[PDB]
């Protein structure tokens, strides 16, 4: 390995106003969408799974 | 029992719970006298025009503050660490009962002798006999010897729930698996009532303690009669 | 103690470094010796059904309900017994 | 403190209208819940 | 026993970091790192107080020891008083980005 | 734009704000349990049903307004808005992680009312005590829900408790000693380390009792070995520090309310009321087994607890004679802050008394369980934490709205709840001393009396609080914004005025060495 | 026309404070005899009167008469 | 500390510097009524001429104000206070707050 | 042979509170007692006194539990 | 502009995902003991692990990329972690109460004794001692790592801190098949229960410590090192020194006292 | 005269009774005839007239301690309101106790307490201070 | 950057008194209510 | 200027003090609550054996 440091250095200090968690790039706005999607679809189903649990299935 | 508007502790039937009554009146006095004191206090420093704000120097007066109070607690832990070691001297009981809590229902248990042993639940409302207290009678009282010193054991076979009778200052948990004792000893004969005192799920509130205290032959003569 | 060796002129990475060939090392493949040594199975005991042993007051969410996570027949016995 | 008049008053009728919305918000669901108690036990 | 290979702050450090570094080295502190020494505080010798602007907070804490801070707004211009001590402050404002 | 600012923060103003409209949320949520309650026992007879379905509502209220209304509000709402402005520091230590602390509360409060929808509830007390909190006598996922709660709001204080530590250690002014920052911020910093300390303690005890329920393991089962009575421990060992997490921020609010209408610009005898609040929250670790003196201990334990535990009367009385001090010579202002904190330092007083009352294991073995207790600690939790709440409300609601309150209306506000709280509360004196037990849905009927009294004093209790909510409206729908604001040489966080800027201390404040 | 004397100038704080402190100290003592005359004293001469006297046997008699007891009619 | 005649020519000698400023006034009466006591006249009289060097009469009808207020419900210390300053008032002809009207609710 | 027995004395081994230990050792004593009597051919009435010991102190259930235990061979203790 | 040293953070949106992932680990968990399923639990793991990447990438970039960390921020986050150190301190604690507390008084139903009866304890001189040894030595060759990246020395402090994961590993590896080859289990009453509990939560915490090790390996790897900055590095090296005095006194504790 | 929030930072007017002399005057700008009369306080006060001593003080100061210190009505309208709403509570307790409480147990009859209260009587309920203490046994009645 | 200054520092829009009063009702309202509904929910169920 | 509390402050006073009295008597006594008092010196004892 060589130390390609610098180079990440110029690209997250870009002025380019992009909040750090998207300063990588593309890649960055895919796992962002996957990760908040699956935490909101998942909370959407806690939220089916108490309506069905807070009834009695007899 | 209480009766209505009661202020205070029921009346004391036991030794130890009358030195409790005279250990509290101590201690409330002292409660009165600080919370006035402090009431006092606060009126006096917000009703006068006069001021004094300038930095104001707090060694001297932090020695009272703080030397007062010492003495005054130590004033309450004496006669209150006395009373302590009063409630757990060695006694020699003449008789030892059991009882079990259960949801929700006490049993008790007499086996220095003989098996006796009954559940004791309580008196539905609908059921009360005219005269009879709501939520207070059972079917099966406690009946003991009065004036002699009884061992109590307390345990319980399932949840946990404590075994109490305010007028005697008793109050013993009942915990599975575990047997805790407490000494009961009543000065004068009659019946004496308490309620489970842990939470023990849905009839916690139902489940009360009603002891019969009588002369020591009415008590040989019911033990038999029970078997 | 002072565990019984001398260094400390100085504690650098060469010290450290000769601890761990010198001595830490050389007591892993020592315990090491000394256990797989000790190994190989020993007699599993007469099964005897005491109550305050393989308590089961909920079945375990997997398998079928009375399966320890890391059953081992050899030596687990289930609340009736070792297996078949 | 010190501060500016109200940039938007609140005059003694529109109080008597938060208020009054304030305190219903407040007791007419817990009220129709409490008023239907035994339609509940009794279900 | 020993080699290289592990870049050091001087070569690698970067942003504020490295901003810092820097200016430590030339005994500087535009980050207020350090807390600042009082002069005698009187008119013709008043504490000065850099700003970037021209206001600055000031909390003087007015004899050694005390545990309540005096805390007021610095404006340029004439030099102003703690308003328990008297102690003087003026402020030297403007620059930082090098 | 607005999901940036608000579910993305790492501002401490806008997370503080976050926190204290939680536990406004909660402070309804808690009020209506705490109706329920005195609406059943109101009258003699069954009103809501048997005892499980009543004390559902009895733990509900009591982890909603510990938890979720006075931990959130006096930490998470006051810490985050005046800590980092009260030592000049530009956020806290770690801004991001504070934003995790908050949000890990809606699930726990979500996960707490889950607890009460599923299967018949916990109605276990706020102890979740096992057998009764076991697998067997509450079956079902109620309890695990109330444990996995606990575990959200303890995760939530902890990295809480990191984030003020730090933060009060390392971002002062330089030349700003530990002992020239202002009592609520020692309030706080002492607050957290107490959380750091006593939260992984009861997650340990709740991760044992989850395990008990789930794995068949058996710390607290007798038959197998385990038992009942080590829950107790390592819940109080939490619990009783708690309680002085709950009441020290309050400490630090109302020495900086009554030195500030008092019109002084310090309060009195600094370093003793810094030492009175490190010695209470260390006698506040030694303390716990005055929660067990039923339980059947030894006698030399009984005695000892007893006498550690009357000893917090000395550091506290401190307190109480300092807050008198600064009052003295004051120019009083009798703005509403000021008569919240009034009746915070009596009120407190009485229970504080009351505390030491039940100190005495001798006499605790007659009140414990029965009214007396609830009497204690209402008079320092409704009456002492909330009159603490209430004044800090009432007096920065300026610099963080940037709009003022009617002093009228707060003044009336205070009259009911003071009216209130007390008409509730004092009767459960009596009703402790003769004998009626805690976590009952109906009593013996020679109780009625106090009961209906005390019943009546809730429903004044809850007009105090529809009236809150109504003057909140009011100041909001008026909108008077402030102009000047006195004392700020000793109050620097109004020093950037109201409400403040999102960036403040961007320059730090200038503070020589001498 | 007369001047008016020089009146105290100084310390009216402190003054005050000493006065109502001391007065607060004398009401306390006050109030402790009273409560240990009212309370006190008089719930110890309840139990002593009494029991003084007391006959249990006659106690128990009149309960058992009354018929309030289980195990005796 | 100090006797009460070393605490009075203290303030006394602050009021008097020939060249006392306009912050120094405000500072020292400010101060001075932070502590226990209503000032002597000597202390009034020297801060009143301090008003005088500073052209400043509002504030030492102010002054007299808040001898009246330290004395809290001690009635009989602002009227001699004013027997004692009335040489001092009518040489700087200081009108009194009563004589001004500015007592009135 | 030296009776009258009126309940369990006090037993300076277990003077506190919880005395489930107390029950534990007089139940152990008992049946260690009567092992040894059966063993050796000999009198079990020597062992009489920790039997009425432990049936004054020990709940009937605790009891009854271990004695099915020790004829299950599933008693935890050592008789 | 700011004047002062301290970091004023992005926005972020890794709060609440992380805070989400706790709301569908814990439903999950209860969806999985009482309602037969995994699905909710296993995407709650997933978000955390998601949450936890990119929040930590993201400290990686503020410092490494950004420069964000002078030493009052580097200052701030050694306490910090000394004060987190300090909470799982009193975690175990509540673990080592629960132990004693069952230990020093058994109870009727276990015999009366410990161990209990029925219950055949490890040998503390076979792989306990064994892993003992393995954890005080990964305490020595992380040490030899510290010094090489403080020496400047690369390829010494990427061997030294190889073999220091190594050696958590081999830990783990035993500690998985002692828990296999155990004759008794976590139903085996209070001894199955503070045996499996005490040692689980801390085998976990052995594998969160590798696998921070294991991160700081590859950001060596990366050079995102200096000789004189790395507190991920030292953070990790702190937790490590943890893990291992938790294992000395379980080892003293419950393999060697309590058999 | 007009203060502006944009002012914060600096200093400002208030009258206080422990803050006589404020940092900065009332009124700043000054008219005409204010910048004359200005003028004349730097000659003798004694020639200024008491209309002019007047402006002065209110050129300086905005109120006087006796305006400040001034006592309201305002405590009326706070214990009115009070009692409103604490009589409003009633209201609610009034609705409670018609539309959700049910009759209470048979046992509070009268009747009932009559023939519960003679056997509390017969048991000796308290019957050293609290209860069967004020009964009198002798002549079967309470004691006066 | 945000909007800064009263009125603007808050999750919730104070520009209309009436939309705030409904907006406060059904936030305060709903927390209030629930325990009500809960307690309902449970006694419908058995 | 008189303000708020001189125009309606005794208005206020009177009608709040009335209102509030006036409801409580109807409460305690005309609606049917069970206060409980004590028998003492109120109850005559009647046989119930
Ligand atoms: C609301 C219902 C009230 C019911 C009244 C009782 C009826 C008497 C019947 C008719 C009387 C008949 C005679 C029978 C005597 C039986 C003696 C007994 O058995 O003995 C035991 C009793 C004796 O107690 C009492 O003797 C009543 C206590 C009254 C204390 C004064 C405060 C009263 C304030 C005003 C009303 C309360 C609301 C606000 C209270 C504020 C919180 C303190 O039981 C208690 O322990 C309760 C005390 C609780 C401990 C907290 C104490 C700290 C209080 C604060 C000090 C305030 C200082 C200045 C004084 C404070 C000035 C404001
Ligand atoms: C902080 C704690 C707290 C508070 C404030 C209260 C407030 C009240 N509680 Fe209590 N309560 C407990 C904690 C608290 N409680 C605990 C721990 C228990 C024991 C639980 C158990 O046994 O397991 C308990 C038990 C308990 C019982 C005993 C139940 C039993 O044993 O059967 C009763 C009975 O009357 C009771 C009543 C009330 C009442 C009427 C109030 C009222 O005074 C409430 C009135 C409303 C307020 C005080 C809220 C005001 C403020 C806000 C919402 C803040 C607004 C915020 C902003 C504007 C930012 N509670
Ligand atoms: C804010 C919360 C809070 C606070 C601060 C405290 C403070 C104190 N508490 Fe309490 N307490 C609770 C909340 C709190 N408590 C709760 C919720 C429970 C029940 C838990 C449950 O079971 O659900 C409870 C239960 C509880 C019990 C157990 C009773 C039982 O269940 O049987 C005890 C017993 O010792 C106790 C004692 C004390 C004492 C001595 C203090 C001391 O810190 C108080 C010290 C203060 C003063 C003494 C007043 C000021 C001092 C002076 C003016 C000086 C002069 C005074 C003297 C010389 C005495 N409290
Ligand atoms: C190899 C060493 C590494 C340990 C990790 C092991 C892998 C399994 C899962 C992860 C567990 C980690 C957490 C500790 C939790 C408790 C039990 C785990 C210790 C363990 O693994 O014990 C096993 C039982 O595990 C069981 O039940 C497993 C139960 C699995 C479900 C996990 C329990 C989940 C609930 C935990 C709630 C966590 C609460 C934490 C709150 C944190 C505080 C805020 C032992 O197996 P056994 O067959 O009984 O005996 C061996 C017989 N041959
Ligand atoms: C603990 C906090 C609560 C304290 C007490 C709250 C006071 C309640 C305020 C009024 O609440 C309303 O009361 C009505 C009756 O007064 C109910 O109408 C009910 O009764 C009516 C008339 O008898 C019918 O007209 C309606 O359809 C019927 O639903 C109505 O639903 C309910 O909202």
């Amino acid at each position: 390995f060589e130390n390609r440091v610098a180079e990440k250095q110029k690209l997250f200090q870009e002025d380019n106003g992009l909040p750090v968690h998207l300063k990588g790039g593309a890649t960055d706005n895919i796992l962002y969408r996957v990760t908040m999607t699956l935490c909101l679809g998942g909370t959407l189903y806690s939220l089916y799974c108490l309506g069905w649990a807070s009834f009695p299935h007899k | 029992m209480a009766y209505p508007m009661q202020l205070g502790f029921q009346d004391a039937t036991s030794p130890i719970m009358e030195e409790l009554l005279h250990f509290h009146d101590h201690t409330l006095m002292i409660v009165f006298l600080i919370s006035s004191l402090v009431l006092y206090i606060i009126s006096l420093m917000l009703t006068t025009k006069l001021t004094h704000t300038s930095t104001m120097d707090a060694q001297e007066v932090e020695t009272i503050w703080t030397i007062l109070p010492a003495i005054i607690l130590i004033l309450i832990a004496l006669p209150s660490l006395r009373i302590l070691y009063m409630m757990d001297e060695i006694n020699n009981p003449s008789l030892t009962v059991k009882t079990m809590g259960h949801q929700w229902y006490w049993s008790y248990e007499y086996t220095d002798y003989e098996d006796l042993s009954f559940d004791s639940y309580m008196i539905p409302t609908s059921e009360l006999k005219p005269g009879e207290l709501r939520l207070l009678e059972v079917d099966n009282r406690v009946v003991l010897p009065m004036e002699m010193t009884i061992r109590m054991l307390v345990s319980s076979e399932d949840v946990l729930h404590s075994w109490a009778v305010p007028s005697l200052g008793l109050k013993t948990d009942a915990i599975p698996g575990r047997l805790n004792q407490t000494t009961l000893m009543s000065s004068r004969p009659g019946l004496y009532y308490g309620q489970c005192s842990e939470i023990c799920g849905s009839n916690h509130s139902f489940m009360p303690i009603v002891l019969e205290l009588v002369p020591l032959k009415y008590f040989e003569k019911w033990s038999a009669s029970m078997l | 103690a002072s565990a019984a060796k001398g260094d400390h002129g100085g504690t650098g990475a060469r010290t450290w470094r000769f601890l761990t060939f010198g001595l830490a090392l050389p007591s892993v493949a020592l315990c090491t010796l000394n256990s797989w040594l000790h190994s190989g199975h020993r007699e599993r005991p007469a099964f005897i059904p005491y109550h305050h042993l393989r308590i089961r007051t909920k079945p375990f969410s997997w398998g079928d309900g009375n399966h320890t996570f890391f059953h081992n027949p050899r030596v687990n016995p289930l609340p009736t017994g070792y297996e078949k | 403190i010190t501060a500016k008049p109200a940039k938007t008053p609140t005059s003694p009728k529109e109080q008597a209208i938060g208020l009054s919305v304030t305190f219903l918000s407040f007791l007419l669901p817990a009220g129709w819940v409490l008023y239907h108690l035994d339609n509940y036990k009794k279900s | 026993a020993s080699g290289g290979g592990v870049p050091t702050d001087e070569e690698q450090a970067t942003g504020l970091e490295r901003e810092v570094m820097l200016a430590a080295r030339k005994g500087q502190d535009p980050y207020n790192i350090l807390a600042p020494k009082a002069t005698s505080g009187t008119k013709e010798d008043p504490n000065l107080v850099p700003s970037i602007t021209n206001k600055r907070i000031v909390g003087c804490i007015c004899e050694e020891d005390n545990s309540t801070v005096i805390w007021f707004w610095l404006h340029k211009g004439e030099a102003q008083r703690c308003p328990s001590c008297g102690t003087h402050y003026k402020l030297v404002p403007h620059q930082l980005a090098h | 734009m607005f999901i940036n600012r608000w579910l993305f923060s790492t501002n401490h103003k806008d997370i503080g704000t976050l926190y204290l409209l939680f536990g406004a949320w909660a402070g309804m949520v808690g009020t209506a349990l705490s109706l329920l309650i005195r609406a059943e026992l109101g009258q003699p007879g069954t009103l809501l049903g048997d005892d499980q379905i009543y004390n559902v509502v009895v733990t509900a209220h009591a982890f909603v307004m510990i938890f979720f209304m006075v931990m959130p509000i006096m930490i998470g709402g006051f810490g985050n808005w005046l800590v980092p402005l009260m030592i000049g520091a530009p956020d806290m230590a770690f801004p991001r992680m504070n934003n995790m602390s908050f949000w890990l509360l809606p699930p726990s409060f979500l996960l707490l009312l889950a607890s009460s929808m599923v299967e018949a509830g916990a109605g276990t007390g706020w102890t979740v005590y096992p057998p009764l909190a076991g697998n067997l006598a509450h079956a079902g996922a109620s309890v695990d829900l109330t444990i996995f709660s606990l575990h959200l709001a303890g995760v939530s204080s902890i990295l809480g408790a990191i984030n003020f530590i730090t933060t009060i250690i390392n971002m002062k002014p330089p030349a700003m000693s530990q002992y020239q920052t202002p009592l609520f911020v020692w309030s706080v910093m002492i607050t957290a380390v107490l959380l750091l300390l006593s939260l992984p303690v009861l997650a340990a005890g709740i991760t044992m009792l989850l395990t008990d329920r789930n794995l068949n393991t058996t710390f607290f089962d007798p038959a197998g070995g385990g038992d009942p009575i080590l829950y107790q421990h390592l819940f109080w060992f939490f619990g009783h520090p708690e309680v002085y997490i709950l009441i020290l921020p309050g400490f630090g609010m109302i020495s900086h309310i009554v030195t500030y209408y008092s019109g002084k610009k310090e309060p009195f005898g600094y370093m003793g009321m810094v030492w009175a609040m490190m010695s209470i929250g260390f006698l506040g670790f030694i303390v716990w087994a005055h929660h067990m003196f039923t339980v059947g201990m030894d006698v030399d334990t009984r005695a000892y607890f007893t006498s550690a535990t009357m000893i917090i009367a000395i550091p506290t009385g401190v307190k109480v004679f300092s807050w008198l001090a600064t009052l003295h010579g004051g120019n009083i202002k009798w703005s509403p802050a000021m008569m919240w904190a009034l009746g915070f330092i009596f009120l407190f007083t009485v229970g504080g008394l009351t505390g030491i009352v039940l100190a005495n294991s001798s006499l605790d073995i007659v009140l414990h369980d029965t009214y007396y207790v609830v009497a204690h600690f209402h008079y320092v939790l409704s009456m002492g934490a909330v009159f603490a709440i209430m004044g800090g409300f009432v007096h920065w609601f300026p610099l963080f709205s940037g709009y003022t309150l009617n002093d009228t209306w707060a003044k009336i506000h205070f009259a009911i709840m003071f009216v209130g709280v007390n008409m509730t509360f004092f009767p459960q004196h009596f009703l402790g001393l003769s004998g009626m037990p805690r976590r009952y849905s109906d009593y013996p009927d020679a109780y009625t009396m106090w009961n209906t009294i005390s019943s009546m004093g809730s429903f004044i209790s809850l007009t105090a609080v529809m009236l809150m909510v109504f003057i909140i409206w009011e100041a909001f729908a008026s909108k008077r914004e402030v102009l000047t604001v006195d004392l700020t040489t000793t109050n620097l966080e109004w020093l950037n005025g109201c409400p403040p800027p999102y960036h403040t201390f961007e320059e730090p404040t200038y503070v020589n060495l001498k | 026309s007369t001047a008016l004397a020089k009146p105290q100038m100084r310390g009216l704080l402190a003054r005050r404070l000493r006065f109502h402190i001391v007065g607060a100290f004398m009401v306390s003592l006050g109030f402790a005899t009273f409560y240990k005359f009212a309370v006190a004293e008089k719930r110890k001469k309840a139990y002593a009167d009494f029991y003084r006297n007391y006959d249990s046997m006659k106690d128990f008699e009149e309960m058992r008469k009354a018929g309030i007891f289980q195990s005796a009619k | 500390h100090e006797t009460d005649e070393e605490f009075d020519a203290r303030w006394v000698t602050y009021f008097n510097k020939p060249d006392i400023d306009a912050w120094e006034l405000r500072k020292g009466m400010n101060t001075l009524v932070g502590y226990d006591l209503v000032p002597e006249p000597k202390i009034i009289d020297a801060a009143l001429r301090a008003c005088r060097r500073l052209n400043d009469f509002a504030s030492a009808v102010r002054i007299l104000e808040v001898v009246k207020d330290k004395a809290g419900p001690h009635k009989e210390i602002y009227p001699y206070v004013i027997q004692e300053l009335r040489p001092t008032l009518n040489e700087l002809g200081i009108s009194t707050p009563e004589e001004l009207g500015l007592d009135k609710v | 042979k030296i009776k009258n027995y009126q309940t369990a004395p006090f037993d300076s081994r277990f003077p506190n509170q919880n005395q489930t230990r107390n029950c534990w050792q007089n139940y152990l004593d008992f049946h260690r007692c009567e092992k040894a009597m059966t063993a050796k051919g000999g009198d079990v009435s020597v062992c009489e006194w920790y039997r009425r010991v432990y049936k004054s102190l020990c709940p009937i259930s605790w009891v009854s539990t271990w004695d099915d235990r020790r004829a299950e061979g599933t008693f935890p203790g050592k008789i | 502009h700011q004047t002062h040293a301290y970091h004023m953070v992005n926005p972020s949106p890794w709060p609440l995902t992380g805070a989400l992932s706790a709301l569908l680990m814990t439903s999950g968990l209860t969806m999985w003991f009482h309602f037969n399923s995994m699905t909710l639990l296993m995407i709650g793991l997933t978000t955390n692990m998601l949450t936890m990447y990119q929040w930590w990438r993201d400290v990686i970039r503020e410092s490494t990329f950004q420069g964000h960390h002078t030493p009052a921020v580097q200052k701030g986050l050694r306490y910090g972690m000394i004060l987190f150190i300090i909470s799982e301190v009193l975690f175990f604690t509540g673990f080592f109460w629960a132990f004693y507390h069952s230990s020093l008084a058994p109870t009727p139903e276990l015999g009366g004794c410990w161990p209990p009866t029925g219950i055949h304890p490890l040998n503390p001189l076979e792989v306990p001692l064994l892993n003992t040894s393995v954890l005080l030595a990964s305490g020595v060759s992380i040490t030899w790592a510290h010094h090489s990246l403080m020496e400047g020395d690369r390829k010494h402090m990427l061997q030294a801190l190889f073999i220091t994961i190594t050696l958590g590993v081999y830990f783990t590896l035993l500690q998985a098949s002692e828990y296999y080859e155990a004759p008794f289990t976590i139903s085996d009453g209070v001894y199955g229960s503070t045996f499996f509990v005490a040692t689980g939560f801390h085998g976990l915490h052995v594998i969160i410590g590798s696998t921070f090790l294991i991160v700081c390996f590859f950001r060596q790897l990366k050079f995102h090192f200096t000789s004189n900055h790395h507190f991920g590095f030292e953070a990790a090296a702190w937790y490590w020194h943890f893990v291992d005095v938790v294992w000395l006194f379980l080892y003293v504790s419950i393999y060697w006292w309590g058999s | 005269s007009v203060v502006k929030s944009e002012d914060y930072a600096l200093p400002s007017y208030v009258d206080r009774r422990d803050y006589p002399l404020p940092d900065v005057a009332h009124v700043k700008n000054l008219s005409a005839s204010q910048k004359a009369l200005k003028e004349k306080e730097k000659a003798s006060w004694s020639s200024l007239s008491i209309d002019e001593k007047v402006e002065l003080y209110r050129l300086k100061f905005k109120e006087s301690f006796a305006e400040m210190n001034r006592s309201t009505n305002e405590w009326k309208t706070v214990v009115g309101a009070a009692m409103f709403f604490i009589g409003f509570t009633a209201l609610l307790l009034i609705w409670e106790k018609h539309y959700v409480y049910g009759p209470i147990p048979h046992t509070f009859e009268e009747e009932w307490v009559a023939k519960q209260t003679k056997r509390m009587l017969d048991m000796k309920v308290a019957p050293i201070q609290g209860f069967s203490a004020k009964w009198d046994y002798d002549k079967n009645e309470w004691k006066k | 950057h945000y909007e800064e200054g009263p009125g603007k520092n808050i999750p919730f829009s104070v520009e209309n008194k009436w939309r705030l009063l409904a907006m406060m009702t059904l936030f305060f309202g709903s927390g209030f209510a629930a325990p009500f509904f809960i307690v309902r929910h449970q006694l419908l169920k058995k | 200027a008189p303000d708020f509390h001189d125009k309606y402050g005794n208005a206020v006073l009177a009608s709040g003090a009335t209102f509030c009295v006036a409801v409580w008597v109807y409460m305690a006594t005309q609606i049917g609550i069970e206060w409980n008092p004590s028998p003492v010196g109120r109850v005559t004892p009647k046989e119930w054996r």
